[PDB]
RNA sequence: ACCGAUAGCGAACUAGUACCGUGAGGGAAAGCUGAAAAGCACCCCGGGAGGGGGGUGAAAAGAGCCUGAAACCGGGCGGCGAUAGGAGGGUGCGGCCCGAAAGGAAUGAGCCUCCCCGAAGGAAACCGCGGCGACGCGGGAGUACGAGGGGAGGGGACCGGGGUUGCACCGUCCGUCUUGAAACACGGGGCAGGGAGUUCGCGGCCGUGGCGAGGUUAAGGGGGUUAAGCCCCGUAGCCGC
RNA sequence: CGGCCGCCGAGACCCCGGCGCACGGACCGAUUGGUCCGUGAUCGGGUAGGCGGGCGUGCCGGUGGCGUAGAAGCCGGGCC
């Protein structure tokens, strides 16, 4: 994993059911994807979960997402591919970070999500 | 031939019935056809033996040539093809079969897909004048037909 | 110069989007010329397309090429290679070419292809 | 902008085989002297024990392929390399 | 065709040449990582193995 | 926000330029007072909602019509219609 | 028909070495035989030992874009560059006391090229 | 280094067979299931042919059997559709529709705003003057604008492309003889397949290669080889001096 | 009719970017050549015809490969 941006090891199951929970709520709920567009999201609070890819490059463009998040204290979670992250989030094309801002139908995923990701670090 | 037409047939909802190679006449095959789909299986059926009985012109939209108008409103050039007729109530009587044994109601059946294509031509030859053979030919046809339980 | 590059992209784009199909003339009214599309120089002593008439389709000429420094790279701006399997995936440049897998090769060798172009940083252009 | 594509070494035959392309668009095909001088100051090999077997150009490509020798001592070169070859680079 | 004597002589002489040669024989698609050295002569013992 | 009514292409008699048209606002007659919208825009609407846009370029003869260049030239179902100006 | 030069490898660099070193040491004769080299096969320059005694002055160096035979007779001693040697005129050359050498060895005897006399 | 079922002998097969002419004589078309028939047991309908279920098979490839193109015909789907004129198309765009992949694109699409430089070219408000007048001259000003080349901000999913159709303008089919073709001059119902500068002898030239006052073999001979490949010899003969 | 003043109107003239061609040059290819550079107001229509380059098909001598995880062939799309 490079350095730049990674803090954790992600477990596999971690990451596929992060990438369900984003699934579920790009179907029921509403979702913010892109980078510029999670960034926002993050800043200005209307966020509940992100999720970054572990394949950027270069690296320059999500790196600052964890220093910034850190500040506003919202979860963030890391999936293995960012091809697999915008075929979830409903995209042919690749997407670096997602934001889930009303997570439909994965109120307890999140949670969980949450739960093990403030556990691990 | 063996295959159909149809796109979304299921053995649930539809019941289906086929002929093949029959000497009859392919235009005025898919003249009746014409009038024949989109409508339920006991009044088309009712509606054929009307043919039949001579009571009511079928009316043609396509091949008309030299054709007389008959009374009434549409008409316009109609005739009464009882052989095409007779010919396709064992299609439509054979479809019933099917649906009943597959277990659908014959009293909601309605003509969903009802179809007619040329088949093999069979071939002749008649003498003409100045020592000419010309051709003499046969033109069968096929019809498909599939029907559905409306609910 | 990435800035010429870039320049030049854009004006093949533009060229190649207002170029038109080059077709033989009475293609539209024939089905042996629908069926098998081509352009067919005009010859004919009284053909109007060989007189080079207003209304009527036009004929290739050597004018409509596009700049030398962009002919025939990808619209992505690389350079295609059609490759077979890893030993020739393998010499491709991976910041100037991309790889084509050929169309004959099976999924087998496909996965392994695909894989070893994500460890050598290539782009595929059909990754599956 | 030379880029190695391939480094061999032969110590049976003595000498290192490289196979590199060049990368000019809008510049012509460079000297072979301007290669030898670029190839020896990035791989610090030593000017008077390195040949450069050919360099070519295909077609509209800026894309060109050299291959070049690089001999352990001058020994190897007056023993292997021929008489033309040794002219044409100058060194003998 | 015809190709003059002489003409065949040389063209032989020139294949001759060319089979001690280290780049073209490279080239042409044999691979020569452990030939101890181009040509490759050997002694009149192997003309004796029949097996 | 002015109001005009677009008149035709730029033609000779038989020659035709697709991607010029020819606008009269309402209330101009003159070059003079024609000759003070150059550079503003002209946007016509399609029946869809779509939005197509010009520029002027010029003024067109002496009793105030003006050429507007459009990128995406005009249909030509907008001959009589109207556009507006800014 | 088209002109498509030789096909000789090693003729082909030659023409081209000898232009490059006419560009080097800023002098016409390296491209003057470059060219006389290139013209047509069946125009090739064809020389004899008799018309080389004829003309050339002892001791002195002679090029010739082409072939050399051994037709006539010799005395001078002369150092003559040519393509091609027959066996006669190399032979009678040698016992004459000149030499028969191509137009490398004269390239490097004598990189400007200097009193080299061209005889087609 | 021949052809691959309209090719190759006319015949890849019950082919000089069937067939035509009194006769001499002329003379076709026609190859392919599957690995194994495992070639559809049983049920309902039908006079029958056969149809629908259900089974066999990796796959019906179902015997009317490897693949299944085009022409042509029937149904569905999308577009137009009963006041509108041109050889059925060309340029530009607008409706309706499609739009996963291979094309760009969330590492930002159309789009909205702002800033900078800009070739050729190039206004007007207003001021003064000339002209009977249309109008022009000097300043404003070579200014606003200008193909194009760059940068920043907002939004967040389209753009390119494709089918049909509408509007404006333009456009009288293809091959051929002919001074002259849209021609009331000839060849042109549609699709598939076949189809027309070949071989030898002599001669004139050029592109290249070998040898060179010499060049070169022919018939043929020997060695070797699974073999007609490969190696050497062969000066009669021919051209030149 | 004798004149005059404005404005429209071509692929013509000017400008920007691109392609090729003719000629010259530099450098570079182991069979006709390749990359780039300089000039073109004094290069860019075309029938008969002459000349150069390129695209496609069967087979043979080599060289490098793909395929029952699906070859040839066939229908519809994307790119060059």
């Amino acid at each position: 994993a490079k350095p730049s941006y990674v803090k954790f090891e992600v477990p596999k199951e971690l990451a596929e059911k992060a990438l369900q929970a984003v699934e579920i709520a790009r179907d029921t709920g509403k979702i913010r994807k892109g980078t510029n567009e999670t960034t926002k999201a993050v800043e200005r609070g209307q966020a509940k979960l992100v999720i970054i890819a572990e394949d950027v490059d270069p690296e320059e463009i999500v790196a600052h997402l964890p220093p910034l998040c850190e500040e506003k204290e919202i979860p963030y979670i890391y999936v293995p591919s960012k091809k697999e992250l915008g075929a979830a989030a409903g995209i042919e094309v690749a997407a670096a970070s997602v934001a889930i801002i009303e997570p439909g139908k994965a109120r307890d995923l999140v949670e969980e999500i949450a739960m093990k990701v403030k556990e691990l670090m | 031939r063996f295959g159909y037409s149809f796109q979304n047939f299921d053995p649930k909802r539809m019941a289906r019935a086929s002929a093949r190679d029959l000497r009859i006449s392919p235009k005025l095959a898919v003249e009746v056809c014409r009038e024949l789909r989109g409508m339920m299986l006991n009044d088309a059926l009712r509606y054929l033996d009307d043919v039949i009985a001579l009571k009511r012109p079928v009316p043609l939209k396509r091949y008309n040539d030299s054709q007389g108008h008959k009374p009434g409103k549409g008409f316009g050039p109609g005739r009464y093809p009882v052989k095409v007729a007779k010919a396709i109530k064992k299609v439509l009587l054979n479809v019933k079969n099917n649906a009943v044994q597959k277990g659908l109601d014959p009293d909601k059946l309605k003509i969903i897909h009802i179809a007619a294509h040329k088949g093999p031509v069979l071939r002749g030859w008649y003498p003409r004048a100045f020592g000419r053979a010309t051709p003499f030919n046969e033109q069968t046809t096929h019809i498909e037909v599939v029907v559905e339980e409306i609910r | 110069d990435e800035k010429e590059f870039k320049r030049l992209l854009r004006v093949r784009a533009r060229l190649k989007r207002k170029k038109p199909r080059f077709l033989r003339q009475e293609w539209w009214r024939y089905p042996k010329f629908k069926n098998d599309p081509k352009w067919r120089r005009p010859k004919g002593i009284d053909s109007k397309m060989r007189l080079k008439l207003k209304g009527k389709p036009r004929s290739p000429s050597i004018g409509w090429s596009s700049p030398k420094l962009v002919r025939g790279l990808h619209p992505s701006g690389y350079e295609e290679v059609l490759v077979h399997n890893v030993k020739e995936l393998e010499a491709l440049d991976p910041k100037r070419q991309a790889a084509r897998i050929a169309h004959t090769v099976g999924k087998k060798k496909r996965i392994e292809i695909i894989k070893r172009a994500e460890e050598l940083g290539i782009k595929v252009l059909n990754p599956r | 902008e030379i880029r190695i594509k391939e480094i061999k070494e032969n110590k049976l035959i003595g000498r290192k085989e490289i196979y590199f392309e060049i990368y000019h668009p809008g510049e012509p095909t460079p000297s072979r002297k301007d290669v030898k001088g670029k190839l020896v100051a990035m791989l610090d090999l030593n000017p008077e024990t390195t040949v450069i077997q050919y360099i070519r150009s295909y077609f509209g490509s800026y894309i060109s392929k050299g291959y070049a020798k690089a001999y352990d001592s001058k020994e190897r070169m007056l023993y292997i390399e021929p008489e033309y070859i040794l002219i044409r680079d100058g060194l003998i | 065709e015809d190709i003059n004597k002489k003409e065949k002589r040389l063209a032989l002489m020139s294949a001759i040449a060319a089979t001690a040669n280290y780049d073209l024989v490279r080239a042409r698609g044999h691979i020569i990582d452990n030939v101890p050295q181009l040509p490759l002569i050997v002694v009149d013992d192997l003309q004796k193995v029949q097996k | 926000r002015i109001k005009g009514v677009v008149l035709s292409y730029r033609r000779s008699k038989e020659n035709q330029h697709n991607n010029v048209m020819i606008i009269k606002p309402l209330d101009v007659n003159s070059r003079e007072e024609a000759s003070k919208l150059i550079g503003r825009l002209v946007l016509w609407k399609s029946p869809s909602g779509k939005i197509l846009k010009g520029k002027i370029v010029r003024v067109h003869g002496t009793k105030g019509a003006v050429r507007a260049r459009f990128e995406k030239g005009l249909p030509g179902q907008a001959l009589g219609d109207y556009v507006e100006i800014v | 028909m088209k002109r498509t030069g030789p096909t000789d490898p090693n003729l082909r660099r030659l023409i081209r070495y000898l232009r490059k070193k006419s560009n080097e040491y800023g002098v016409k004769i390296w491209k003057d035989v470059a060219w006389r080299l290139e013209r047509p096969r069946r125009q090739r320059a064809e020389v004899n030992v008799s018309k080389i005694n004829r003309y050339a002055n002892d001791g002195e160096m002679i090029v010739v874009p082409g072939s050399v035979l051994g037709a006539g007779k010799l005395e001078k001693k002369v150092i003559v560059a040519a393509w091609k040697f027959s066996e006669t005129a190399r032979r009678k050359i040698i016992e004459a006391g000149g030499e028969a050498i191509t137009i490398e060895e004269l390239i490097e005897r004598n990189p400007t090229g200097s009193g080299v006399r061209i005889m087609e």
